[PDB]
């Protein structure tokens, strides 16, 4: 009864409307990878726009929280953005109270928190929001960390979101210098994983490395595609 | 008061009004910015002119600026009553704004306005109004050309301005705290707005 | 309609109000007589019960006495804010509360109470009795969930209420009211018995609660 | 502003000194069988002497009880150290008298405008508070009664007038008003 | 599955499905509202709206439908009039902010991000209800021409042709074929952006741009001659 | 084309088709429950007059108010829930004495009723009350500015000034006896007579100076409730001329 | 029988997009007694036909003056129409005190905008049941202001508000190219209004009771023509 | 007891950046306290603060500024200088009651290459092609303007630098130690410190 | 900070049998320093009422302002009628007695004509006090001018003010802070009627 409506327990014991904001960050049908270099983490998300008249450079889902934390965002984007300005918040506010930069896994905490709120609370719901947080720790190096609107965190060596993520992922599993390396590494997997070819317009990426992070341009994008091309 | 302007002077004349400001923000007996302008243009048709405290003169800045945002989505008087009220206020709640400020303007039907208020919220027009040192020096001088209301149509801009000027080179002499480069904004109900800069005392 | 206080029936009545009065007519019987210069208040009252460490009437004050009927639990309560306002009243002014005074603002607290529908309304209704300041004419006050206050000559709440009303209405005369403090315990004992502890106030803040009334009850019983 | 207090064997013995010319000041009855006498600033002194009256009256109808004596004074010293908290102090002296009749025996303690409270045999304020003790200390003995009492008070009051009252006693009878001195 | 009975009722609850319905069904009431269109040129944009005029009864230099946020931008929206209006005044208020704190003009990226904020965050909270417009606005700044078109979700794109209201899926259609037909200057596509409301349609057009060359970057109405010259090419 | 029910009555905030607003309309329905309240108004002053309803005989029937007096030239007849009126009467004697404190002058009945119609607004916007008042006042008073008039103050926030009212129940058929029978030159004794007729219609039980008060507004005696006596002897004249 | 379901209150949008509690709000305004506003380029009038609970009541104020140059009238709830006058009049003297500037007639309709607006998105409260027709006259001249509680306020040259209000928008329609040109003849143009409302009446006709006539021009302040006064119009 | 920070601070745009110096030296009376202090202070990548007056409430302002800044970078990106000097009025200025601050703002911005605003004790906010403030800086008023020239090179404003923080190290015994130097240009942030045995003698 | 100034001056108020009277000096001054010549000292409030506030301009304009915010609000919520010198009196305490413990340091006065057509003038002390005077005079000079006119008063409204102008004449002659013009106001059923007279300058 209300337990599908408000964040309430079911008679099953599981929390109906937290699990239905699971399935709200396909709606977007976007899918993520993200993998760890020996100095940099490189995170890689598909751009469908599809609309002819839309904008590509606009449809963005990777957002530079801090100098050296990114994230990418499975799900809507209006919920994508808000979490941001948080996550665009909390870590500067933890700079100014703590005196130095955030840390990845932190900031995964302070947000999967803010999640277990939405969970509990049964007039605030959940962000219906997967988020994946990448950065190059100055204490534990590269590192990926993936929230989720249950309220879970969890660091990964390599990790993948979205419909078709058990795709990638199992291929991951069984292949287990510079941040360009793991661009064409992440990419190609991408490519064969999903067995789409990609363009400059289909496809984001986003590089965290000791210094800060930051996303690829068209053209750059188009440079790596074009390295792979020569194999 | 830390980093104060010395004095504004103004009079009004037959076809409008002018106000002068010398371009000085002392730090207490060391002349230290000398380039700080101290008459703000709300539109074309009037001038705020401050002396006093010149980070509480930056603040009555802003609030003009905003006035003239928030309305556009100004008349002299229409602005006065706005800082008169701000200046009532801040000392209502014991924060005053340490600063005196001359509204020179003219009205859009024709009628010359000339208020000053300051830090206590008293205000009162003249034909002539300076504040600060300029109120014992400038006053008189600018009175013997305008005693009273019946001078102001006998009064045109070529002798406002020179005795506005002249105004200003008696200030300077005596005055420690003055600077010999000053602003002059002449409002005319015809020309509307002239603002003159950085004119150089002799 | 029935769901909340803060709506009418198309009636026009809110029935979750008269759901608290039947909350009263569950209750304990009490019982009120005003003589021509006194009040009698009667009650109606397991065997392993400590009898030493329980009075349904308590006093609010020195003159005045608030009985009650309903869910015990509100009325204790409201009880304890009634006596506050007392001792409040007596502190910021100095003369003692009116028995019409108290009543208004015990009336006040329950229809407080009514104004939120977060907020369940006392499901009791107050039988107050006593005597003004320096004063000898007698007054007894009910109030209702609803937080109407009403003054009566004699009034009965709770279990079995028509019924003991009805008795009262016919032996009680306005007119003719009884002038003995027997005579009015007597009535209050004789309209006890149609379905015992009986408290006396008098003038002059002098409140005794009656012992061995089986003499009236003998007395009435032979009649 | 006189304020004295002795307990004598079954009693409490409560005096208190005297524009506006009458024909009970300084002096507040919490209960049947204790008295509370203060002095100290007019206005201040009075509104709390109301105050606690109203508390242990409050005590007394809810419960039915007679608070003792040694309650009502620790009360008192509660109370008024938590008026001084948020404020200046204020001069005020009260000397609470009582009878407990769980324990059959007069009570008379002294509590202080800083709010601390003393047991005491006889206690006083003032003007009383200078010289008094060098009577009471010499001629006061714990068997004394009540009759005797009066004596040693309607003597001290005499070394007092020399120098320079209405008189409460609080027994099983309940407070009790007196024109001997 | 359009109506989704039983998680509809209600504002911020995830459908098993993911969907949020109220969010959905504001969508629809953006789908009855006069049909508005936008259109990105290599210097500026252009907006159009077919007004259906009512009565005489109103004046017709007061009865404006193209509003303007601020001196360079211009907000067009389609939908419920009290949050059209409820959200003009509100990005009214960032952009006049915007300038007070920061001296300049609000960047279209920046007011678009402010907006969305607004219109999602009343999809979060039952107490509330999502905005029922879809706006397009746009402008020119120091990265040149912005078109944007936020929906009641909060979701906004940057667009190189945006179109809303009934009268959106022909519009939008035609929209497509003139930017693969000419992949345009300010004058240009006024014309074109009047072919446009005729196609999709009694009704009056109104037609708005703002171009760094011809208008020095402030945003100004169509007017006069080039008004009647675009509907004779329409 | 199914029936189902409808839910635009239980809310008071939900608008009807229509725009009816149904819980102000079930409001009025309690104010039929209460007892009958007439008032004439009329040169030589305005007359109120009240079933007093006695519950049952030991009621005290002689304390039953109905008439409440706000100001000394101003009288209010209420009807309905009286638990909901004494929250209105102690604000319009707030605001009568308040006015005197700030103006040292008697407050005209015609902005006392602006203000009790301002509290009973309160459910919505100026909110305090989760319910439209249940209670149905009739204000009668004498301002030296407008002379003897007589207002009704609706729970629903709106006043209107009455020549002759009757609220409570029975206000139908008082309402339509007055139409004809109320005239301009109606004098005062007269009045007072015409309101304990109407009462005897509309009043289910026997007429009597026990169960109905009459009170009147003149300049010179201001608000005043009638004695049971000269109530009585009204009744007496009432019946000896019918 | 499915507007059931989603009519509950102003938050819930229904499956087609129809927001039904508003809807019903603006359909309260039928329910009031009908008003007539039109103006000419210097001057506006107001026309009203109150209405009395019964013969022996006085007839409902239905014209309010918020100051010396503009008024206006309701027609709708009598509680929300006191809420709205009282707080415009509240904005009328606040300006005065701190800027002493006449509040414009345009602004006056538009703050008041913001404020119905509100309440059609928010849980609780519910959209005003009052419409207003405003008037007024200041530096730019003669205005005539329509508000509906849906936040719509806009610019006319005539109206009509209230029940059977269509008739007497059909005579301004067919008259509006006379009574503009009634310029400087303050009589004449009442005269016409009065006509306009006329023909909305069914039963009643006009009587100096009931019918209440307010106007405002450069020469003449607000002023209300009620009682004796009317009887030359009729 | 507050610590009151006796400085000798100076900054000075050039041809293609702006250069930010200052003392080393903090004292509690006549005793030095610290004399390697590091009184530049990064509020962000290519702006720097330096701080007057108190050194707590500052030091409790500088922080903020920063994290307003960062707050600021991360949604509309690098900042001006000149929004730096905003957020430091209206944390100095609204609370000029309380705190006690005297601020100089130099930063490097592609629009507005090299920048200096200076913020008295007063609050007030002037922008100046070079700015010189601390108990030592009254010594060097009539050195600096006789010796500072528009659009000099790195070389030559360093050299004038080091010449004009030497005297007034001379002179005021507030000031001293080592003069640590911030090079702000395009090519990226630049630190250089020169030692008494480097300036004393010029 | 001291929050309260002055201006001097004078006022007069006289309750003529059916005609009421309110004069004061028009001049402004500081500490020995003419303000102003011409300041409107007394003003109209409408309903035949005439209010002036002597003493500190800024408490005295303020008072002025809010009761005649105070009359509009009567006129709305009493169908615009009338406001009577007694309501206004009383009104006016609640605005004086307001601010008991930071009190307006002005010695106001009403004038105008009673229920019954006599003229009114009441006299407020600063913490709100007021009583009905015949005659009354509050300021400077109001030493001065009370005993020369108890002389001759203790006559219509044309012998008054003859000797109202000799008062004032004499005040002058002696009492340097006395205005250079004297403005009257005279309330009759007829209505409110404004005279200005000339003083002498100096």
């Amino acid at each position: 009864g209300y337990d599908r409506h408000i964040t309430i327990f079911s008679p099953e014991g599981r929390l109906y409307q937290v699990e239905y904001a699971f399935k709200a960050t396909n709606q977007t049908n976007i899918n993520s990878l993200a993998v760890r270099g020996k100095d940099c983490t490189v995170v890689i998300s598909q751009k469908k726009v599809p609309d002819k008249l839309l904008d590509p450079t606009t449809v963005s889902y990777i957002f530079c929280i801090s100098r050296t934390i990114g994230m990418v965002v499975n799900g809507p984007i209006p919920d994508a953005r808000n979490a941001a300005l948080r996550a665009k918040a909390e870590a500067a506010e933890f700079r100014y109270k703590y005196g130095y930069d955030m840390p990845c896994d932190v900031l995964a905490k302070r947000m999967a928190n803010l999640s277990q709120i939405y969970t509990q609370r049964a007039y605030m719901r959940p962000l219906g929001v997967i988020l994946t947080f990448v950065s190059v720790d100055e204490e534990l190096g590269p590192s990926i960390y993936k929230t989720d609107p249950a309220g879970y965190y969890v660091g990964y060596k390599a990790t993948a979101t979205g419909p078709k993520q058990q795709e990638i992922t199992t291929n991951l599993e069984n292949h287990f210098e510079s941040w360009e390396k793991v661009v064409e590494f992440a990419i190609t997997h991408m490519i064969d994983a999903l067995g789409t070819e990609f363009s400059k317009n289909d496809l984001e990426v986003g590089v965290a490395t000791k210094d800060k992070f930051f996303t690829l341009s068209a053209e750059n994008i188009e440079e790596r595609l074009v390295a792979i091309a020569e194999q | 008061p830390i980093v104060t302007g010395t004095s504004v002077i103004s009079m009004k004349y037959d076809n409008g009004v002018i106000i002068a400001a010398d371009n000085l923000g002392s730090y207490g007996s060391l002349l230290r910015f000398n380039g700080v302008e101290r008459l703000i243009p709300v539109g074309d048709n009037t001038v705020v002119g401050i002396s006093g405290d010149i980070s509480d003169m930056q603040h009555i800045e802003r609030l003009l600026k905003d006035l003239v945002t928030e309305n556009a989505y100004l008349e002299p008087s229409y602005i006065f009553e706005y800082l008169a009220t701000v200046m009532y206020q801040r000392r209502s709640k014991m924060n005053p704004l340490w600063n005196a400020i001359i509204v020179a303007g003219v009205q859009s039907n024709g009628d010359q306005f000339l208020r000053y208020v300051n830090l206590l919220g008293v205000t009162y027009s003249s034909p002539t109004l300076a504040t600060g040192f300029g109120a014992h020096m400038a006053n008189p001088l600018l009175r013997k050309v305008v005693d009273r209301e019946s001078d102001i149509p006998k009064t045109t801009v070529q002798v406002a301005e020179e005795a506005i000027v002249n105004a200003m080179r008696v200030l300077y002499y005596r005055d420690a705290r003055s600077s010999r480069n000053f602003s002059l904004a002449i409002i005319d109900k015809n020309t509307g707005l002239t603002f003159k800069k950085n004119l150089q005392v002799e | 309609y029935d769901r909340a206080l803060s709506i009418f029936s198309p009636d026009g009545h809110i029935f979750q109000v008269e759901y608290a009065l039947e909350a009263v007519k569950r209750g304990t019987c009490a019982v009120g007589v005003k003589g021509k210069n006194c009040v009698v208040l009667g009650c109606e009252r397991l065997k392993l019960q400590d009898t030493r460490i329980t009075s349904k009437v308590s006093k609010i004050d020195s003159h005045v006495v608030l009985s009650f009927s309903g869910l015990n639990a509100d009325s204790r309560i409201l009880i304890e804010k009634a006596r506050v306002e007392a001792q409040s009243h007596r502190l910021t002014l100095e003369d003692p509360v009116t028995v019409e005074y108290l009543t208004r603002y015990v009336a006040g607290v329950q229809q407080r109470y009514t104004q939120s529908g977060g907020v369940r309304p006392f499901g009791v209704s107050t039988l107050i009795a006593g005597f003004d300041p320096r004063d000898d004419e007698p007054k007894l006050y009910q109030t209702e969930p609803s937080g109407i206050y009403s003054s009566w000559s004699a009034q009965t709440i709770g279990r079995n209420s028509k019924t003991v009303r009805e008795f009262l209405e016919k032996n009680y005369d306005r007119k003719e009211p009884p002038a003995t403090v027997e005579e009015c315990v007597k009535l209050t004992v004789r309209s006890l018995l149609e379905v015992i502890e009986i408290t006396v106030v008098k003038p002059d803040s002098d409140i005794v609660a009656l012992s061995s009334e089986e003499i009236n009850q003998y007395v009435t019983q032979i009649e | 502003d006189i304020i004295l207090g002795i307990r004598v064997q079954d009693s409490v013995i409560l005096a208190s000194s005297k524009g506006i010319s009458v024909l009970d000041d300084k002096t507040r009855q919490l209960s049947p069988h204790t008295l509370m006498s203060f002095a100290g600033e007019a206005g201040d002194t009075v509104q709390f002497a109301e105050y606690i009256q109203a508390n242990i009256q409050l005590y007394s109808i809810r419960e039915d009880y007679e608070l003792s004596p040694q309650a009502v004074s620790s009360f008192v010293r509660q109370e008024l150290a938590k008026s001084i908290r948020s404020r200046r102090p204020y001069q005020v002296n009260v000397l609470i008298g009582g009878y407990d009749k769980k324990k059959n025996k007069p009570e008379l303690y002294q509590i202080d405008y800083l709010g601390t409270k003393v047991e005491l045999p006889y206690g006083a304020h003032g003007y009383s508070g200078f010289y008094t003790f060098f009577l009471l200390d010499h001629h006061y003995r714990p068997d004394m009664t009540t009759e005797e009492g009066l004596d040693l008070l309607k003597l001290c009051v005499q070394e007092l007038e020399k120098r320079m009252v209405i008189v409460k006693i609080v027994d099983k009878d309940g407070i009790r008003q007196v024109d001997d001195f | 599955t359009s109506i989704g009975t039983g998680y509809d009722l209600s504002n911020s609850v995830f459908s098993p499905d993911g969907r949020n319905f109220q969010v959905e069904y504001a969508v629809k009431a953006v789908e009855n509202g006069t049909t508005s269109i936008g259109i990105k040129c290599n210097d500026g944009v252009v907006f159009a709206v077919e007004k259906l005029i009512t009565s005489k009864l109103l004046v017709p230099q007061k009865n404006v439908k193209i509003q303007v946020v601020d001196r360079h931008i211009g907000c067009v929206y389609s939908g419920l009039i009290p949050d059209g209006r409820h959200l003009v005044n509100r990005g009214r208020e960032e952009a006049a902010s915007f300038k007070k704190l920061y001296k300049t003009p609000i960047p279209i990226p920046a007011f678009a991000d402010r907006l969305g904020q607004y219109v999602q965050a009343h999809t979060l909270y039952n107490s509330v209800r999502p905005f029922g417009v879809s706006t397009i606005f746009g402008g020119v700044d120091k990265n040149g021409a912005h078109l944007y078109m936020l929906e009641p979700s909060g979701s906004y794109w940057g667009y190189k042709g945006a179109a809303t209201g009934k009268g959106r899926q022909s519009a939008k259609a035609e929209l497509e074929k003139l930017v693969d037909h000419h992949p345009l200057s300010a004058r240009e596509a006024v014309k074109q952006a009047a072919k446009i409301i005729y196609l999709a349609h009694d009704f009056e057009l109104e037609i708005s741009w703002c171009s760094l060359s011809e208008t020095n970057g402030l945003h100004k109405f169509v007017k006069g001659d080039l008004l009647q010259e675009a509907i004779d090419f329409a | 084309m199914f029936l189902t029910r409808s839910e635009y009555d239980r809310g008071v905030s939900t608008f009807s088709p229509e725009g009816r607003l149904f819980q102000v309309e079930y409001s009025l329905e309690a104010i039929k429950l209460g007892s009958t309240a007439i008032g004439i108004a009329t040169k030589e002053g305005v007359v109120l007059g009240v079933e007093k309803r006695a519950t049952s005989p030991l009621l005290e029937s002689d304390s039953i108010e109905k008439i409440v007096e706000i100001d000394r030239h101003i009288g209010c007849a209420m009807s309905g829930l009286t638990a909901d009126a004494r929250s209105m009467i102690e604000h319009a004697r707030t605001a009568a004495v308040t006015h005197n404190l700030y103006y040292d002058e008697d407050i005209n009945v015609e902005s006392l009723t602006q203000s009790v119609c301002d509290l009973a607004l309160r459910f919505g916007e100026g909110r305090l009350m989760s319910r439209p008042f249940g209670v149905a006042l009739l204000i009668a008073g004498h301002d030296a500015d407008d002379g003897y008039q007589l207002f009704h103050a609706e729970p629903s926030g709106t006043f209107y000034r009455y020549n002759a009212k009757a609220i409570g129940s029975g206000s139908e058929g008082a309402q339509a006896e007055l139409l004809n029978e109320w005239h301009s030159s109606l004098t005062l004794k007269e009045a007072e007579l015409l309101v304990l007729k109407i009462l005897k219609q509309v009043m289910e039980e026997k007429l009597d100076e026990n169960n109905a008060q009459l009170s009147c507004i003149t300049k010179q005696d201001g608000f005043k409730i009638y004695d049971n006596e000269k109530t009585a002897e009204l009744i007496k004249e009432l019946k000896e001329k019918e | 029988m499915f507007r059931n379901n989603y009519d509950g209150d102003t938050v819930t949008f229904s499956p087609t997009g129809r927001l039904f509690q508003v809807e019903y709000a603006l359909e309260a305004i039928k329910q009031g007694s009908v008003t007539v506003g039109l103006r000419s380029n210097t001057h506006a009038v107001l026309v009203a036909l109150k209405r009395n609970a019964d013969e022996l009541s006085s007839y409902q104020k239905k014209i309010i003056k918020c100051d010396e140059h503009m008024g206006l009238s309701l027609a709708g709830l009598a509680p929300d129409a006191r809420v709205l006058s009282n707080y415009l009049r509240q904005q009328c003297n606040y300006s005065s005190l701190v800027f002493n500037r006449k509040l414009a007639v345009e602004r006056a309709g538009h703050l008041l905008c913001d404020k119905a607006q509100k309440n059609t998105q928010s849980y609780g409260g519910r959209p005003y049941g009052v419409g207003l027709l405003i008037i007024g006259y200041d530096k730019s001249g003669a205005h005539l202001l329509e508000f509906q509680p849906s936040g719509n306020v806009t610019e006319l040259y005539g109206t009509a508000i209230g029940a059977r209000s269509q008739g007497a928008k059909t005579y301004l329609e067919r008259t509006l190219d006379t009574f503009i040109k009634i310029d400087g003849n303050p009589d004449e143009l009442i005269k016409a209004g009065v006509e306009a409302i006329s023909q909305s009446l069914r039963d009643e006709s006009l009587t100096v009771d009931n019918l209440s006539i307010a106007i405002v021009g450069k020469d003449t302040p607000f002023t209300i023509y009620d009682g004796e006064a009317v009887a030359k119009y009729i | 007891g507050e610590v009151s920070l006796g400085t000798s601070i100076m900054a000075v745009t050039f041809k293609d950046g702006v250069i930010l110096g200052a003392d080393s030296r903090t004292t509690t009376g006549a005793y030095i306290a610290n004399r390697v202090t590091d009184k530049l202070t990064r509020v962000h990548d290519k702006i720097w603060c330096c701080r007057s007056g108190s050194a707590a409430d500052t030091q409790a302002i500088a922080d903020i500024v920063q994290y307003h800044l960062e707050l600021y970078t991360s949604q509309y990106g690098t900042p001006s200088t000149e929004t730096a000097a905003s957020v430091f009025k209206e944390l100095c200025y609204e609370n000029k009651d309380n705190l006690t601050a005297g601020i100089i703002v130099a930063g490097y911005d592609d629009k507005n290459k090299g920048e200096v605003y200076t913020i008295p004790l007063g609050g007030s906010v002037h922008k100046l092609p070079y700015a010189i403030a601390g108990s030592g800086s009254t010594f060097i008023y009539g050195y600096c303007d006789k010796n500072f020239r528009e659009n000099m090179s790195k070389e030559e404003t360093v050299d004038f630098i080091k010449h004009s923080l030497s005297q007034a190290i001379k002179w005021d015994g507030s000031s001293g130690g080592v003069i640590r130097m911030v090079v702000l240009t395009a090519a990226g942030v630049e630190r250089l410190i020169f030692y008494p045995d480097e300036y004393e003698q010029l | 900070f001291n929050p309260y100034g002055d201006n001097g001056g004078t006022i007069l108020g006289i309750a003529g049998e059916d005609f009421a009277v309110l004069a004061g000096d028009t001049r402004n001054i500081t500490d020995y320093s003419i303000n102003s010549r011409y300041e409107p000292k007394v003003f109209d409030c409408g309903d035949n009422i005439v209010m002036s506030a002597n003493g500190f301009a800024a408490d005295g304009d303020a008072l002025v302002k809010r009761f005649k915010n105070s009359v509009k609000w009567y006129h709305f919520d009493h169908n615009d009628k009338k406001l009577s010198i007694n309501s206004a009196a009383r009104n006016i305490q609640h605005l004086l007695y307001g601010k008991r413990f930071f009190p307006y340091y002005v010695h106001t006065i009403i004038a105008g004509l009673d229920e019954d057509g006599k003229g009114a003038v009441y006299s407020f002390d600063p913490v709100g006090s007021y009583e009905r005077e015949q005659c009354r005079a509050g300021g400077a000079a109001a030493s001065l001018i009370m005993p020369f006119l108890d002389n001759q008063v203790n006559l219509s409204v044309e012998e008054v003010i003859k000797l109202v102008r000799d008062s004032f004449t004499s005040a002058t002659e002696r009492h340097i802070q006395v205005g250079d013009g004297l403005e009257i106001l005279i309330v009759t059923k007829d209505g409110v009627r404004k005279e200005f007279y000339e003083l002498k300058r100096d």
